[PDB]
C-alpha cells in the first residue's frame, strides 16, 4: 500500500461527467452554395496539416443490376488523368503538395479526400474539383484496369472478413438494394464502358448530395470562395431523383437466413451472426452503440483478456474459443446490422457460437449498472479519440451531414449517451434481439458450424 | 422510457450549454523542461486537443542486451503493465479500462518506451498507472512464463516480412557495438528465458539519469508537482556500449522466397544531435523514394524494381540512411546495378523542382508525425532522451533552408565513406561481393 | 465482541501450534508436508496455485507423494535417519495459494468470476 | 566469390575456404596432388583412441577434395568460437600460406 501510488485511482466503475471537455472543442461552420452543395469546416486552433474532400451521398445501393460496380470502378479510373492535367502532371502536382489522395466507396456513401498541409488547401480544392468534374475516362485505361480487376476476380483475392460480410449482406438483405456487393459481378466488370460511368456521374453526383468538409488548418470564408469558384458547375437536384424518393421507391428488406462457403482445405473458420439493427435516424441507435461497447472485442495478441470487464471477452479469452472477434454495429438509411464476427477453428465453432448467442440473449434480462457506466465512459473516451485526428474529424463532419442532415454538437451526443441506463439497454435488447430471426454467414472450414434451427432456438429462454 | 426524439431532430430544449467558450492561448505552446532531484527529466508540451498522452522513455533496448539477456526487450514489451507491488494485473487492467484509456509498450533499437494515452479529465489516473507500472513492476514467474508463446509467435510473424530481416542484418553489418545487436530476435532465442533474466535486464537499464518522462496536453508545473513523489528512481548508470560505423557485406539465405531483396545503406554522421545532417538525411531519403503511391490504384512500373523502400535512422551519435530494393531472383544483379547508379545520379546534381518535392515530402512526414497527441509525446520523449532537447521548429527550418548545393555536397561526402550491402533470398545471381563495393570508388 | 477478541488470538495460536505439532508428528513418518495434504482435484484454487510453480518444486512434491504412497502400501514408516531430517512445516505452496485466493476474493467484489474452473475429466 | 549464412542457435562458428582443382577428375596428376594437399591440411586426424590434440583457436578442422568432370574443389572447413572467427580466418590463411 504505497501512499503516492494508491491515490486517485480505483477499479470500481462510476459515472464520469465529460462536460469540461466541451469548452475547448471547436465549432463547425456550415454554408450552402446555390446548387445545394454544403461547405462545412471545423478549425483546430493550432494545426499545421489539413484534410479535406468531397463526401457524396451515393454508392452501390443506388445502382441497378445492369451497372453494378460502376462506383467502385470510378475510383479505379478517376485518377488516370483529366482534361487539363495528364497522368504525369497530376502526379507531380500531387507530390509537390507533400500529401496523399485517397478514395473510399461504400454502399450508401462515397468519399474522395486529400491530406495536405495548411498552405496547400487551395491547390487541393482545385485538384479535387478537377478530378471530380473534368476527368478523361479514357477507354484504353479502362481496358488496362479491367484486366487487373478480372485477374484478381479469377484468383479469388479477397479478405476473409470482407467475404463473410459480403455474404451476410447478400443473404440478409436479399431482394433489396443493400444486398449487392460494391465490386459487382464478373459479367458487369467484363461488359463496362465509358457511358455507364458518365451516366452514373451525371445522375448521382448532384448538388445537395455532396458535402465539402475540411478540418485542421483551414479558414472558412476562404474555403467558401474557393468552393464557389471550383464546384459551381455542379448541377442541382431533379425532384424525381432525390435521396428520400429513391429510398422510398426501393426499400430494404431483412430475411432470416443462413449461408456458408465451404472450402476443402481451409485452416480457419470465420462466422458472423447478425440481427436487424437500427437506421441512422433511429433514436435507439445510441443504446446500440453502448451495447456494441459492452460486448467489445479481443484478439489473441492481448495477454490480459481474462481480466476484461466484458463477459463475452472473458469467456472467449478464458476458454480459448476463438483467435479474434469483434462486435459490430452497422447503420444505414432505413435499416442496419448488429452482431458479432469472429475467427475460430472447426473444433471451436459450436462453443464460440453458443458464447455469442448466450451473451446476446442475456442482455435482455441481466444488465448491471457498473457495466453500463463503464461502457458509456469507454464510448465517450473513444469519441474524444476521434477528435484528436483531423481525418476522423473531417470524416465525422461529412458523414454526419450526409446521414443526419445536420452537424450534431458534442454536447448533444454526450447528453444522449448519458441518458442510457440499464433499463434502456434491456428494452433495446428486448426489441432487437429476443426471439427474432437472424442472419448467419460463414466461410472456410465450416462443416461443424450449426445450422439455422440451432441458432434460431437460442434467441429465447424457456427457463423464464 | 428511453429517448424518443429522432436523430435528425435536435434534442429537447433542456440541453444546457454548461461549457463556456473562450479563451484559446494567444501564442503557440512550446516544450518546457525541468529535471527532478533524482535526475529524471520531465518534458511536457500543452496542447488544445482533449487527449493527454504520457510516455516514459528509458535508455536501453537492444543496445543494452547482453548475450545472457538476449530478446529481453520484446518480452518486456509483451510483459509490461502486469502486476505491481500495489496492484494485481486484474486491478490494473480494470483501472485502465474504466476510464477508457489505452496503454502500450514499445522497444526500439536504443530505447524502450512505455505510455498511457487518456482523456484530459483522467490525466492523474494515467500518470499514477504509468508510474506504478514502470517503477513497482513485479515480473512474476508464471505471468512471464505464460507469455513466451505469444512473444515467440509475434517474433515469427515479424520475421516473415523480409524487410524486417534485411533491417536486422543491415544494423548488424553496419555497426560495431550496441547498435549492431539484433532487436527482432529469432523465436528460438527466448527458449530458456525466465523472469530472472527479465529482472536482470530491467536492473541493467534502470537509472534516474536514463529516464525521460514526456507528456502532451498537460500543465508542466502540475506534472512536476505530481511526478515528484513517484519517480524516485535509484540505480547505477551502467556504461553505454557506444557504436561506430564500419560497414561491410553480409547475405541471408531464404530457400523458398519468391523475391530477392537488396539493401544499401550509408552512415548519417552526427546522429540526432546534428540538426543539419538529420535534415539532409531526411531529404536524401525523400529523394530516393522513387515509387511513392500518392493516389489510389497508381500503376508505376519499374523495369527491375519490384518494390523500393528507403530509410533514414538517427541515433545518439550516428545513424543510417539508404534504400532496400526487392526484385526477381533472376534479376538481382540488375537490381544492384540500378541501386548503385541511382546514387551517382543523385550525387551529380539535383534540380530545384526535385529538391522542392523532396523538401515538401520530408516536411509533410515531419509535421504529420507530430499531429496527434501520442505522436507528439513520443517525439518529445525521443528527442529529449537522445539529444536533451526537443524542437521540431528547428528541424523544419533546417529542412526549409536546404539548398541544392547542401544536398549535393552531403551526398558527395556520404559517397566518400564505406557502403553496406545486405542480400536476402536465394542468391543465384550475386555477381561479385568485392566489385560492388568498388563501384562507388 | 472486540473486548474479548483481543486475547482470543493467542489461545488460537496455542491450539494451532499444538495441532500442528501432533499432525506434523503424524506426517513426518510418511515423509509428507502440510502443503502436500492439498489436492488439486479437491480445490480449483490449489490446482491454479500448482501450475504457477516452477517445475522442480512440482517434481519434488510428486516424489514425496509417491514415497508416502509406497510407504502406505508397505505398512511402513521412514527409517530413523530419514525421520530425523523431516521438515513437515517447510512451505512451498502457501504464498502462491494465498495470492490466488486473494485474487479470487478481489474479483468477486466486482462481480467477476475466477478465470479457471474445476478439473473436468472425460 | 564469398557469401554468408545466418544461423540463430549455432553454438559455434564455421568458416570455409576453398580453391579450384584444375582439370577435375579427368587429370590423374592434379587429382593426386589435390588429395595430397587434403592430407597436408589434415591437422587433427584421429589415428588413436581418446587422443587430445589441442589447437589455440580451432575446434574442428575438416578438409576435402572433390573432383567433378572438368573441374574440382579442394579446400578446408574450420570451426571455432563465435568471438574468435577472425582468428579462425587468420589461422586458415596462415596454414595455406
Ligand atoms: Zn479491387
Amino acid at each position: 500500500d504505497a501512499n503516492p501510488f494508491l491515490r486517485f485511482s480505483n477499479p470500481r466503475p462510476s459515472p464520469i461527467d465529460h462536460t469540461p471537455l466541451l469548452s475547448t472543442l471547436p465549432e463547425t461552420r456550415i454554408t450552402t452554395l446555390p446548387n445545394g452543395l454544403r461547405v462545412a469546416t471545423e478549425a483546430i486552433p493550432f494545426a499545421e496539416t489539413t484534410t479535406l474532400g468531397i463526401w457524396i451521398n451515393s454508392g452501390s445501393r443506388f445502382e441497378t443490376d445492369a451497372n453494378n460496380g460502376v462506383a467502385h470502378f470510378l475510383e479505379h479510373i478517376l485518377f488516370k488523368g483529366t482534361k487539363n492535367r495528364s497522368v504525369k502532371e497530376l502526379e507531380v502536382e500531387v507530390e509537390n503538395m507533400g500529401g496523399q489522395l485517397n478514395a473510399y466507396t461504400g454502399r450508401e456513401q462515397t468519399c474522395y479526400y486529400a491530406k495536405v498541409m495548411g498552405k496547400d488547401v487551395g491547390k487541393a480544392v482545385n485538384i479535387l474539383s478537377d478530378i471530380l468534374l473534368n476527368s478523361n475516362l479514357d477507354a484504353r485505361a479502362i481496358d488496362k484496369e479491367r484486366d487487373v480487376i478480372l485477374r484478381e476476380m479469377e484468383e479469388v483475392n479477397k479478405q476473409t472478413s470482407e467475404l463473410v460480410f459480403d455474404h451476410l449482406h447478400a443473404t440478409a438483405f436479399q431482394y433489396s438494394p443493400l444486398g449487392r456487393t460494391i465490386l459487382g459481378p464478373v459479367e458487369n466488370i467484363k461488359s463496362i464502358n465509358r457511358d455507364q460511368l458518365v451516366e452514373y456521374m451525371k445522375t448521382h453526383y448532384r448538388g445537395p448530395r455532396m458535402v465539402l468538409a475540411a478540418a485542421g488548418a483551414v479558414n472558412h470564408d476562404e474555403l467558401v470562395k474557393l468552393a464557389s469558384d471550383a464546384f459551381g458547375s455542379v448541377p442541382d437536384e431533379d425532384a424525381a431523383t432525390s435521396v428520400r424518393s429513391l429510398l422510398v421507391k426501393e426499400p430494404s428488406r431483412f430475411t432470416g437466413s443462413y449461408v456458408h462457403d465451404r472450402f476443402p482445405d481451409a485452416s480457419e473458420c470465420c462466422m458472423a451472426v447478425a440481427f436487424k439493427g437500427a437506421s441512422w435516424t433511429d433514436p435507439d441507435s445510441i443504446p446500440l452503440m453502448v451495447m456494441q461497447t459492452m460486448l467489445g472485442g479481443w484478439d489473441k495478441n492481448s495477454t490480459v483478456g481474462k481480466h476484461s470487464s466484458s463477459a463475452l471477452v472473458q469467456t472467449v479469452a478464458t476458454e480459448g474459443l476463438a483467435d479474434a472477434f469483434m462486435a459490430f454495429n452497422t447503420n444505414y438509411h432505413d435499416t442496419g446490422l448488429f452482431g458479432v464476427y469472429g475467427v475460430t477453428d472447426r473444433d471451436r465453432s459450436e462453443d464460440f457460437a453458443y458464447a455469442i448467442m448466450s451473451n446476446l440473449t442475456r442482455m435482455c434480462f441481466e444488465v448491471r449498472d457498473a457495466d453500463v457506466a463503464r461502457a458509456k465512459n469507454q464510448l465517450k473516451a473513444s469519441l474524444m479519440f476521434f477528435q484528436d485526428s483531423t481525418h476522423h474529424v473531417a470524416e465525422s463532419i461529412g458523414r454526419e451531414l450526409l446521414v443526419y442532415g445536420r452537424r450534431i454538437p458534442k454536447a448533444e451526443m454526450f447528453a444522449r449517451i448519458d441518458a442510457v441506463d440499464a433499463n434502456a439497454i434491456r428494452a433495446v435488447a428486448d426489441r432487437f434481439i429476443y426471439d427474432q430471426d437472424m442472419a448467419v454467414a460463414s466461410a472456410g472450414d465450416v462443416q461443424f458450424v450449426p445450422d439455422y434451427n440451432w441458432f434460431r432456438r437460442r434467441s429465447y429462454w424457456l427457463r423464464y | 422510457g428511453g429517448g424518443r426524439v429522432e436523430v435528425p431532430l435536435s434534442e429537447k430544449l433542456p440541453a444546457v450549454t454548461e461549457p463556456p467558450r473562450t479563451s484559446t492561448p494567444a501564442t503557440k505552446p512550446i516544450v518546457q523542461t525541468s529535471s527532478l532531484r533524482s535526475g529524471v527529466k520531465v518534458a511536457s508540451i500543452n496542447t488544445v486537443s482533449p487527449i493527454s498522452s504520457l510516455v516514459l522513455f528509458v535508455e536501453g533496448g537492444a543496445a543494452a542486451e547482453t548475450p545472457a539477456t538476449a530478446g529481453a526487450s520484446k518480452v518486456l514489451e509483451v510483459a509490461a503493465f502486469k502486476a505491481t507491488a500495489n496492484r494485481s494485473t486484474f486491478r490494473l487492467t480494470r483501472e485502465l479500462e474504466k476510464i477508457g484509456a489505452t496503454s502500450f509498450a514499445r522497444a526500439g533499437r536504443d530505447h524502450v518506451a512505455f505510455g498511457v494515452d487518456a482523456t484530459r479529465l483522467n490525466q492523474l489516473e494515467a500518470l499514477e498507472i504509468l508510474a506504478d507500472a514502470v517503477v513497482n513492476a513485479r515480473y512474476t514467474y508464471w505471468e512471464v512464463r505464460d507469455s513466451l508463446d505469444a512473444v515467440k509467435e509475434q517474433l515469427a510473424a515479424q520475421l516473415r516480412n523480409p524487410l524486417t530481416a534485411v533491417n536486422e542484418v543491415l544494423h548488424r553489418t553496419a555497426f560495431e557495438g550496441g547498435l549492431g545487436h539484433s532487436l527482432v530476435v529469432d523465436p528460438s532465442v527466448v527458449d530458456g528465458f525466465t523472469n530472472e533474466t527479465l529482472k536482470e535486464y530491467v536492473h541493467s537499464i534502470m537509472a534516474p539519469s536514463r529516464v525521460v518522462l514526456a507528456a502532451s496536453g498537460v500543465d508542466h508545473a502540475e506534472l512536476t508537482a505530481l511526478a515528484t513523489p513517484l519517480l524516485n528512481l535509484h540505480g547505477n548508470a551502467h556504461p553505454a556500449p557506444q557504436s561506430r560505423y564500419v560497414g561491410g557485406a553480409m547475405n541471408i539465405i531464404a530457400p523458398t522466397s519468391s523475391l530477392t531483396y537488396v539493401g544499401l545503406a550509408f552512415e548519417a554522421k552526427g546522429g540526432a544531435g546534428d540538426i543539419k545532417s538529420s535534415a539532409a538525411a531526411s531529404v536524401v531519403k525523400a529523394l530516393l523514394d522513387e515509387a511513392r503511391p500518392t493516389m489510389p490504384y497508381q500503376r508505376k512500373e519499374h523495369e527491375v524494381f519490384t518494390s523500393v523502400n528507403p530509410f533514414a535512422f538517427a541515433y545518439k551519435g550516428t545513424g543510417l540512411v539508404g534504400v532496400v530494393a526487392s526484385g526477381a531472383p533472376g534479376k538481382a544483379g540488375k537490381v544492384v546495378d540500378a541501386l548503385t547508379a541511382k546514387v551517382q545520379s543523385l550525387a551529380k546534381g539535383v534540380t530545384d523542382v526535385q529538391l522542392a518535392t523532396a523538401k515538401n515530402m520530408a516536411l509533410g512526414e515531419l509535421r504529420a508525425s507530430v499531429a496527434t497527441a501520442p505522436g507528439l509525446a513520443a517525439a518529445v520523449g525521443s528527442s529529449v532522451l537522445a539529444t536533451g532537447k526537443f524542437s521540431a521548429n528547428e528541424v523544419a527550418a533546417a529542412l526549409s533552408g536546404l539548398t541544392a548545393a547542401d544536398v549535393t555536397s552531403y551526398v558527395n561526402a556520404m559517397i566518400k565513406t564505406a557502403p553496406t550491402f545486405v542480400t536476402y533470398g536465394n542468391l543465384s545471381s550475386l555477381p561479385r561481393v568485392d566489385s560492388i563495393a568498388k563501384r562507388f570508388a | 465482541t472486540s473486548l474479548l477478541k483481543q486475547v482470543a488470538l493467542p489461545v488460537f495460536n496455542s491450539l494451532a501450534t499444538t495441532y500442528r505439532s501432533v499432525v506434523g508428528a503424524k506426517l513426518a513418518k510418511y515423509g509428507l508436508r502440510f502443503d502436500d495434504l492439498q489436492d488439486p482435484l479437491k480445490d480449483e484454487d490449489v490446482a491454479e496455485a500448482l501450475r504457477r510453480l516452477p517445475p522442480d518444486v512440482v517434481v519434488a512434491r510428486n516424489c514425496r507423494l509417491r514415497r508416502a504412497l509406497d510407504l502406505s502400501c508397505k505398512h511402513e514408516a521412514l527409517p530413523k535417519d530419514l525421520l530425523e531430517k523431516q521438515t513437515p512445516e517447510l512451505s512451498y505452496l502457501q504464498d502462491v495459494l494465498n495470492e490466488v485466493r486473494a485474487e479470487r476474493r478481489e474479483r468477486a467484489q466486482l462481480g467477476a468470476p475466477a478465470p479457471y474452473t474445476r478439473i473436468y475429466y472425460d
